[PDB]
């Protein structure tokens, strides 16, 4: 699946069963980042950034993602969750005496 | 004296309020490093 | 029952347009016992015939703390008119359609950024990564 | 981990006829990849991790 | 009603005006300073009103943004409207054309 990655990484952290996983680890190719578009050549386009940059300074922006866009599902030390293994695992001693 | 500055340079409020940034390079924050312990790693011997 | 939907009107007086999808925008059917919308929610129409509903998320707590500081007001109605926004014919739909065509004068929610939507629209700095 | 996200920018004096001339060639440089070429020669190669 | 009910109604500067002593002061414009919000309720007589409104449409805090609604008391008998009511107001009364 190939889709937009600010949806996929909260998708995948909040799922049941934790069966769904982002490669690379968190990896992106094309960054670009989301906004509030303006008609142009607007007036307000001064002041509603200076608004946004703001709210990086006290970290209002910072938690906020802590209260819609968390998970469960622990991406970290990749998980494995047993390997069941199978004849593919043991491919060389199966040739060893061959 | 200049024009135009090339050179990683962070965006915050105090900033903007003289100069625009046009739109980013890339995304980073900032973080910390400290020395790595791995000569202090788990080390082996026949006796342990 | 009363003759108008919506009171008559009397640049802080502002439109907004947004779309549905993700935990950015959420929509929720309104509360039966009284017919408004329940606390932390924000009003919002929608066309297809007028009926009242309830929006809330992430996205939209951004536009509280924004429209509070700046000192302005807004009341956001939905789109009814496809996705984002593609470009058919030199003509553009959607959220895009709408800024262009001066019937909404900003929009927000989740768009992303390219060359070719800002021919038309001019955005601001981003705040979160994609 | 990560605490205060932002970007490096191109810096310019206010209101010189550049101002959005320029941040079309940063944006649209994503789009072409070219941004990843210069990624990868200058940023991540061999390592000890 | 406000407590029992989960939608956000909320009240703050409550007023309360004296006409009893009639001394022609100020009182009531110095009470009125420390307003604000678009709704705005009263409740008087048909004859006092006329007085209220003056000072009130004197500090200018009715035109545009300020919406003002009557009890059916302030209607006299629909057949004439008395001055210095505010352009646009909204009230109710008891059923007559009908
Ligand atoms: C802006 O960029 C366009 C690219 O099509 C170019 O034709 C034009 O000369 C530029 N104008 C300025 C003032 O740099």
């Amino acid at each position: 699946f190939i889709y937009d990655a600010a949806v996929l990484n909260y998708m995948a952290g909040r799922d049941e069963g934790c069966k769904l996983v982002t490669i690379g680890s968190g990896k992106v190719f094309a960054s670009t980042g989301y906004g509030i578009a303006i008609q142009k050549d607007s007036g307000w386009k001064r002041q509603v950034d200076l608004a946004i940059l703001q709210l990086f300074g006290d970290g209002e922006m910072e938690e906020l993602e802590a209260l819609w866009l968390t998970g469960i599902c622990h991406n970290e030390k990749n998980e494995v969750m047993s390997s069941q293994l199978d004849i593919d695992n043991m491919a060389g001693v199966f040739y060893m005496l061959g | 004296q200049a024009d135009m500055i090339v050179a990683p340079l962070t965006i915050n409020n105090e900033r903007a309020q003289y100069i625009e940034f046009s739109k980013p390079f890339k995304y980073q924050g900032l973080t910390i490093l400290v020395k790595k312990e791995i000569p202090r790693s788990t080390l082996d011997s026949f006796m342990q | 029952q009363m003759k108008y939907y919506v009171w008559p009107r009397m640049d802080d007086h502002l439109s907004i347009v947004t779309l549905e999808e993700a935990p950015f925008v959420i929509v929720e059917s309104v509360d039966p016992l009284s017919g408004t919308c329940m606390r932390n929610t924000v009003p919002c129409q929608k066309r297809i015939g007028y009926i009242k509903k309830c929006c809330k998320g992430f996205c939209i707590d951004i536009l509280k703390k924004i429209s509070k500081s700046v000192k302005f007001t807004y009341d956001l109605y939905l789109v009814t008119n496809g996705k984002h926004g593609k470009k058919i014919n030199g003509t553009w739909n959607g959220m895009i359609g709408e800024v262009v065509m001066k019937r909404a004068y900003m929009a927000v929610g989740s768009l992303t950024i390219n060359e070719e939507r800002s021919e038309v629209v001019d955005f601001s700095v981003p705040f979160i990564e994609t | 981990e990560l605490f205060f996200r932002s970007g490096f920018g191109i810096g310019m004096r206010k209101d010189s006829p550049w101002k959005q001339n320029v941040s079309l060639s940063i944006l649209k440089s994503h789009e072409n990849g070219f941004m990843e070429d210069l990624d990868k020669t200058w940023v991540r190669y061999q390592e000890c991790d | 009603t406000i407590e029992n009910s989960f939608v956000g109604w909320e009240l703050e500067e409550v007023l309360l005006l004296d006409m009893s002593l009639d001394d022609g002061d100020s009182k009531i414009q110095n009470q009125l300073k420390k307003l604000q919000s678009p709704i705005i309720l009263l409740y008087c007589t048909k004859e006092e009103a006329t007085y209220i409104f003056e000072v009130a449409n004197s500090v200018g805090l009715t035109g545009y943004g300020y919406t003002w609604i009557v009890p059916s008391l302030v209607a006299g008998d629909t057949d004439t409207v008395p001055a210095e009511f505010p352009t646009g107001l909204i009230s109710v009364s008891y059923d007559e054309w009908d």
